């Protein structure tokens, strides 16, 4: 069993790497040819943080459309959210404030949000400076981290942090 | 291909635009169905959506 069951949702533009963050965290798997997520799904992983065993229930869906019939149920009971953008695509970062609004409109007031800049491996193609996003996150009271689902950097740290920050 | 006249490739372009509109409409219908079905699954038996899937 577990000391805690925490529902966490992944959100962010289509293509930013939400599903691969999920697969990397839960199974240490990455898929270069992954397609846009159809429907809604979740995967679970139990982890030891702060001497407690947390069963993380991580939900996933495509970010092609901000609001759908499933959006309320998707956010319902969620205590954590990874808000993900692609460091190599500035447009996905510009849309972060729009996703933040979707949270504010459909999720619990006390949901813990972690801004995630994914695809840090694409160093040569960076379009979003770290300092820029970190400043935005600070201003908005969000934790911030850069990850790479591809090379695994900070993937566990991101999930560990948010799970930690829910207690 | 290059056996068609200018007028004939124009009509084909028209025909394929009509068609692609119909396919987009169909995709939206499928997406809507999926989302509406999932609302019910999520509210009733969310374990169905787990990966890997474990039957109850
Ligand atoms: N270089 C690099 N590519 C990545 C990384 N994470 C994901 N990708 C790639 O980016 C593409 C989209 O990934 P995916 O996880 O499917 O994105 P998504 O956010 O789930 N898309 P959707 O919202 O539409 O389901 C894939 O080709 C995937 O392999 C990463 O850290 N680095
Ligand atoms: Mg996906």
């Amino acid at each position: 069993e577990y000391d805690y069951l925490f529902k966490v949702v992944l959100i962010g533009d289509s293509g930013v790497g939400k599903s691969n963050l999920l697969s990397r965290f839960t199974r240490n798997e990455f898929n270069l040819e992954s397609k846009s997520t159809i429907g809604v799904e979740f995967a679970t992983r139990s982890i030891q943080v702060d001497g407690k065993t947390i069963k993380a229930q991580i939900w996933d869906t495509a970010g092609q459309e901000r609001y759908r019939a499933i959006t309320s149920a998707y956010y319902r009971g969620a205590v954590g959210a990874l808000l993900v953008y692609d460091i190599a695509k500035h447009l996905t970062y510009e849309n972060v404030e729009r996703w933040l609004k979707e949270l504010r409109d459909h999720a619990d007031s006390n949901i813990v949000i972690m801004l995630v800049g994914n695809k840090s491996d694409l160093r040569h193609l960076r379009a979003v400076p770290t300092d820029e996003a970190r400043a935005f996150a600070e201003k908005n009271g969000l934790s911030f981290i850069e990850t790479s689902a591809l090379d695994s950097t900070n993937v566990e740290a991101a999930f560990q942090t948010i799970l930690t920050e829910i207690y | 291909y290059r056996s068609l006249t200018y007028e004939e490739v124009l009509q084909e372009l028209v025909k394929h635009k009509e068609l692609l509109r119909r396919k987009d409409t169909h995709i939206r219908e499928l997406e809507d169905y999926i989302d509406n079905l999932l609302v019910r699954v999520m509210e009733e038996t969310p374990s169905i959506l787990r990966v890997p899937y474990e039957p109850s």
